[PDB]
Order: structure tokens, then sequence, then C-alpha cells
């Protein structure tokens, strides 16, 4: 039994080893407690307002989209506390552990972002955290790896299976299945089992709720699409979920293509994979014919996941949202683009996100559309691995 | 689920638990599991779990992890599995054979015809290891269909309401969690909580086998002594498979030497 439905459409569920269904009911019913408390609400708020810096801006492009009918924003989540959107819900779930009497948290990261968050809120609210990484991402978004440890995180290297962010959330998984009586599980992003991808969603919705308000007083409507990269689902799912019900506003989500999808090599299991049952949820994966879970692959250590979240499998399903896929090649072009035209430095996986807005409005320049893309984080921690491509070429 | 029913009342005959080992199907090498196996049973095996291997086992430790890991280097998949479960039937007839299974490899391409496959293959028992009661309910009605035991799993801190469901729900055996965590033999477990094992016989529950950290004969007796019907080993029988993967005669004189101890200590 639950307080909530853990499913969207066939997609969700609680599929955990048994031991750790009271701890899944636990959060679940924490959540619902806290949401209807002012206190905790204000909590929240202030720490958002004060500590992260939001409302975060929303900034029209100015130069790259000169000579075409799209005007196009970007929701600045670069600009958070911490460098990405992954700071919001870590603020609110810090406060759930707090609430339960855990002193200790247990994360999984891939570009680091969500275990700098976990890691910033850890020593802002006196928790205790340990933070799994893949070795490839440790190498491949070092700068992070220094931030964690400055703040008195533990970050423990995963080497196993494609040592990256799918093996860093399995040695997650497991060590909490041990050490959930005094550690909370600070998942980061809108996936794993019942209540993650609920309160995920609404601890990051403030971003869809920020970019109505602010693209209403800017243009006096709705945008014609918003757009975001989907790596597990939270930063597409926070733009996404106050336009739901705007049923005008398209929502357009971009999985990693990786080498191109021909290729095998990618992280886009919404569009190429196949419904499966991992990391505690029922959702699109990519597997082999005979059910094992595939090794994905990405430029971006956020994006390079197997699985996707079960709220965007369900959104796909209905036609609400359209799921497309942008290449490595493609996101590095848009990276530089930003930089070079806007003068802002996008995190590789937000530079996917903005490589299809940049395609929209390529493909069709005389179309009349309001655009936002969801700017998810900056790009401090991938200007060494850009440097080294462009470099191994000749730009 | 007859073989697990016949050989409860066999083993309260004999004043007997029951030791039942683990292994991954395949590791090292599909002949020398089958090899393996053999040697477990003429041990003295009352039963045997067994795992596919499966790319992300997310309740098991290292030691586990890296028997999928040999088996997977074999080149073992579950359509090889099903042909090693064969002949084990065709060669013992009446032990129980329990698969361990993660939920994706019975989903995969529908749960009906997995369990119809398990049934026409002779297999008595599915456990899936990332299904817990509340999401059952599709696994446990095709198990059924097909005359598999669905296992299900009493946690330490299980409450009425699942002890309820676990007693109602499962065939075969009730697999008793000695403890939170995920497989090892180095993290050994507390005693069987008796109110629990109390607890499953007054609901009528299917007789309870101890499993998790389960290394050492001591175990085992104390298993036994406090209610439980008999005691699962995995890691501490996989680590003996490691230990010796340069000298497949010794790994089986050691695996056997070990069996025999931990069925002693059963009888106890
Ligand atoms: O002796 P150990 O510590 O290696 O434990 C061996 C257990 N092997 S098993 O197939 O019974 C087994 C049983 C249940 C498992 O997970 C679940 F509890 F979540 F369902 C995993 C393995
Ligand atoms: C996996 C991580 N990052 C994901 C990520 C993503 C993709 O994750 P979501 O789909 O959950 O937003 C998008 N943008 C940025 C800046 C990110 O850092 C991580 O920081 O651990
Ligand atoms: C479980 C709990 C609450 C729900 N609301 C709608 N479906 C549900 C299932
Ligand atoms: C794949 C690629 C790079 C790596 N660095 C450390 N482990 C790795 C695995
Ligand atoms: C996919 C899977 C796990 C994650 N944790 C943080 N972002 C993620 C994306
Ligand atoms: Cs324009
Ligand atoms: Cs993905």
């Amino acid at each position: 039994t639950t307080l909530l439905n853990p499913y969207f459409g066939e997609f969700g569920g609680m599929y955990v080893p048994q031991i750790l269904m009271p701890a899944l009911n636990q959060l679940e019913e924490a959540f619902v407690s806290a949401q209807k408390d002012p206190e905790f609400q204000a909590q929240f708020a202030d720490l958002l307002k004060n500590y992260a810096g939001r409302p975060t801006a929303l900034t029209k492009c100015q130069n790259i989209t000169a000579g075409t009918r799209t005007t196009l924003y970007l929701k600045r989540e670069d600009l958070l506390h911490g460098g990405a959107h992954k700071t919001n819900q870590v603020l609110g779930q810090a406060l759930l552990a707090k609430r339960m009497g855990k002193s200790e948290i247990i994360a999984e990261t891939g570009a680091g972002q969500h275990g700098v968050a976990s890691a910033l809120a850890s020593a802002l609210l006196g928790l205790k955290c340990r933070i799994y990484m893949g070795a490839k991402d440790v190498e491949r978004q070092s700068p992070n790896v220094f931030r964690m440890r400055l703040m008195g995180a533990e970050v423990i290297p995963v080497h196993s299976g494609s040592a990256t962010l799918k093996d860093a959330c399995n040695e997650a998984l497991r060590d909490w299945s041990g050490s959930y009586e005094t550690a909370h599980y600070m998942l980061g992003t809108a996936a794993g089992p019942h209540p993650y991808p609920t309160i995920v969603r609404e601890f990051q919705r403030m971003i869809g709720e920020e970019t109505k308000a602010q693209i209403l007083d800017k243009e006096g409507r709705l945008p014609d699409a918003v757009i975001a990269c989907v790596g597990g689902g939270s930063n597409a799912i926070g733009m996404f979920a106050d336009f739901i019900n705007d049923t005008s506003v398209g929502l357009i989500g971009v999985e990693p293509g990786g080498h191109g999808i021909e290729t095998g090599e990618h992280g886009a299991p919404l569009k190429h994979g196949r419904v499966g049952i991992y990391f505690g949820m029922k959702a699109p994966m990519m597997q082999t014919a005979d059910g094992q879970i595939e090794e994905s692959y990405s430029i971006s250590a956020g994006l390079d996941f197997p699985s996707v979240g079960p709220q965007h499998a369900y959104l796909n399903s209905i036609g609400r949202a359209d799921y497309v896929s942008i290449t490595d090649d493609e996101a590095l072009e848009a990276f530089k683009t930003l930089c070079r035209h806007e003068g802002i430095i996008p995190a590789l996986e937000s530079s996917h996100a903005l490589a299809h807005a940049l395609k929209m409005m390529r493909e069709q320049p005389e179309k009349e559309q309001l655009l936002v893309v969801n700017l998810s984080g900056r790009g401090d921690k991938d200007i060494f691995t850009v440097h080294d491509i462009l470099k191994a070429r000749g730009e | 689920m007859e073989r697990y029913e016949n050989l409860f009342a066999q083993l309260n005959d004999r004043r007997e638990g029951a030791f039942v080992p683990f292994v991954t199907l395949g590791d090292p090498g599909i002949e020398q599991s089958l090899k393996i196996i053999d040697t477990l049973i003429d041990a003295g095996a009352d039963a045997l779990e067994l795992g596919v291997p499966f790319s992300d086992p997310l309740a098991d430790g290292p030691t586990i992890q890296n028997a999928n890991l040999r088996a997977f280097a074999a080149g073992v998949t579950p359509a090889q599995c099903f042909e090693m479960l064969a002949l084990i039937r065709e060669k013992h007839p009446t032990i129980p054979i329990g698969l361990l299974m993660y939920a994706n490899l019975v989903f995969n391409n529908g749960i009906d015809a997995f369990y119809a496959r398990c049934e026409q293959v002779g297999v008595d028992s599915v456990l899936v290891a990332d299904v817990p009661v509340e999401e059952s309910a599709p696994f446990r009605q095709a198990a059924l269909r097909h005359n598999i035991a669905p296992i299900f799993i009493c946690p330490p801190n299980a409450d009425d309401d699942l002890l309820r469901q676990v007693a109602s729900y499962g065939r075969g055996y009730t697999y008793l969690l000695s403890r939170s965590g995920v497989t090892g033999a180095e993290n050994r477990g507390a005693l069987p909580l008796h109110h629990l094992i109390e607890k499953l016989k007054e609901y009528h529950a299917a007789p309870a086998l101890q499993g998790f950290g389960i290394s050492s004969p001591e175990q085992v007796s104390a298993a036994v002594r406090a209610g439980a019907a008999g005691a699962i080993s995995g890691s501490a029988i996989v680590k003996i498979i490691e230990k010796n993967l340069a000298s497949p005669k010794q790994m089986l004189a050691e695996l056997r030497s070990f069996v025999s101890a931990m069925k002693a200590a059963s009888r106890a």
C-alpha cells in the first residue's frame, strides 16, 4: 500500500528487494507530511532563495537566432549555487532526511553535479555524505571530484561494469539496502523506485513555474515549446511539470545519441530501448535480446545512463511530450556556439537541449517559434574534456 | 512445488533441517558448473538455489557479483542455463531446484513464458529478488499456473501485514533474511528471530529457510535450533569456486568437505 500512485500508466513502481520497502514507505510518508507543512515549505523556500539564488534568470539569446524567426530563451539553472539544477531538489531531500532523523546521505553521481549538490547540502545541514561515482566519470568530470572532497564528502570510485553512472547507481542502492536505518539515499534524478520520480519532480517544479511567469512577463504568452535534455528526467520534468496542462506548449525531451543511434553507442532508451525492470522501476531500458541491461554511452557523463524516469516514458506514450536525440558532435557544436556567441559556457548535458533547439531553428528558419531551453548546468566541469577533443581535431 | 513438500516431510521424519547451497549457473563454465552441482548433491545438499547470470545483480555483494561475471566470461546465457537445468533434473529426479532471478530476466519476453519454461524443465521454485510482495501479483500468478512455487522474503523487521502476505502468497519455502544488506559471507547475519519463525508457523507459511551471511556449520545449527527448517549458504560456497579456479579437482574436494560439514550441522 502507498499514499500516492507509484505508476505513470504502465511505468514506474517499486521494484526493490523487500528489505527496502519500509524505507520507501517511510520516505513517501515524510514527503506527504512535509508537503503540507508550512514550516518545511518556508525552510525549503528560504534555502532556495537566499542560499541557492532562486529565481534563476531567463535569458534571451541575442545572436544565435539572428536571421531566423526563432526567439530563444535560456532558463539559467547554470546560475544556481553549485552550477546545476541538481541543487534544487537536494535541498528538499536533505530537509526530508533530517525530518526522518537520518544523519547520513548516500548519493550516486555521473556528471558530479548531483554529487556536488549532495556534498554542499550535507555540509550546510550537518549530514555525513558518501558519493558513488564511476571511475570513468571521476576522470572526465574531475573538477567535481575536487569540489565534493573539499566540502567533506567521501567520493567512492566505482570500477564495475561500464564505470559510469549506472554502476554508481547500483553501488548506491546496494549500500542503502544495508545502511537505510541511518542513511538516506538522496537519489539524484526523477527515476528509480517510487516515491523518487514523484518527489524529484515536485522538488524541481519551480523551474517550469518560474519559466512560465518569466516568459509571460517578457512575451505576454506561453512558449511554443520547452526543450530539455533527459539523463534520468529531473531537469526535464522540472521544466515540463507546470506546462503539462497547457496543451499548446510542446514538451521536447532530448536523449543522448552518443556516436549515433545506429552505432548502438548512445543513451536513448525512451526512443530506442524497450520496457524492462531495473533500478527499482519499470521503464524503457537499453537491453540485450535476453534482457541483460546494456551499457549506455554519451560524451556527457550526466546523460550516460541506459534507462529513463517513468513519467517521461508515460508522457511519450500518450503523445504529450516528444523525445528526440542529439549526437556527441551536435552537442559539441552547440557548446561552442553558445560560448562564442552568447558568452555562456553550458554543461555538455544542457548542450544537447540547446543543439536540438538550434536544429529546430536551422531546419525551418522562417518558422515563427518562441522556444525555451532549460540550461540545466554550467560547463566548467567539461572544459578540459572539450578542449582535448577540439585539439585532437584542429580548432 | 511438490518436491519441497516431500523434502520437508522427509526431513521432519528424520528430525533434520535442510542445507541448501547457492551457486551461479555456468560459473566458472558450463561443464565445471555441472560437476560443481553434482558434488554439492553428492555431499548432501537437500536442495539447490541456482542463479541465472544477470548483468546488474543488485541484491548481491562482490563474491556473487564476481560469479555472475565469470559465467558471462564463459558466454553463459539464460537459454544455456535452461539446458543445464534439463541435465541436472535428468540426473536428480527428486531434489528441489529453486532459481534466483532478477525481475528483468523473468519479465523480458513474457512472464508467463518464463514460468512455462521453468515448468517444462522441472524447476520447483523461483525467487525474484527485486520484486517485493507489493509488485508480485503477475509473477506469483504465473508461477502457480505453472506449478512453480513463488518464493517471498521475510526481512528481520517484517510487520504483521507482511508476515500474513508472505504466508499466503508464497509456496515451497519462506525465505528468512538474516539481516539487511546484500549477499556476503563476511557480513554474518543475526540469529533467526524466533518471533518471525513462530509467526510464520502460526500463519501456515511454507517452511522457513534462513539466508544471507550463513558461512559456517555453527550458524546452520543455530538456525535449526531456533526453529527454521534449514539454511541457505551462497557466498561461502562461491568463495571456494573463486579460490580454486586454477585447481578444478581441489575445488570439488573443498566444496565436498565444506558442504558435508554444513549438512552435518543441520542434523543437530
Ligand atoms: O550466503 P550469502 O550471503 O551469499 O547469501 C546467499 C543468498 N543467495 S540466494 O539465492 O538465496 C538469494 C536470495 C535472496 C536474494 O535477494 C533478496 F533477498 F532480495 F531476494 C538474493 C540471493
Ligand atoms: C548525473 C548527473 N548529472 C546529470 C545532469 C543532467 C541530466 O540529469 P536529469 O535528466 O536528471 O536532469 C542534466 N544537466 C546537468 C547539468 C546534469 O549534471 C550528476 O550530476 O550526477
Ligand atoms: C495507490 C495509491 C494512491 C493512488 N492514487 C491513484 N492510484 C493509486 C494507487
Ligand atoms: C572506461 C574508460 C575510462 C576509464 N577510466 C577508469 N576506468 C575507466 C573505464
Ligand atoms: C540518471 C540516473 C541517475 C542520476 N542521478 C543523477 N542524475 C541522474 C541521471
Ligand atoms: Cs530572431
Ligand atoms: Cs538516458
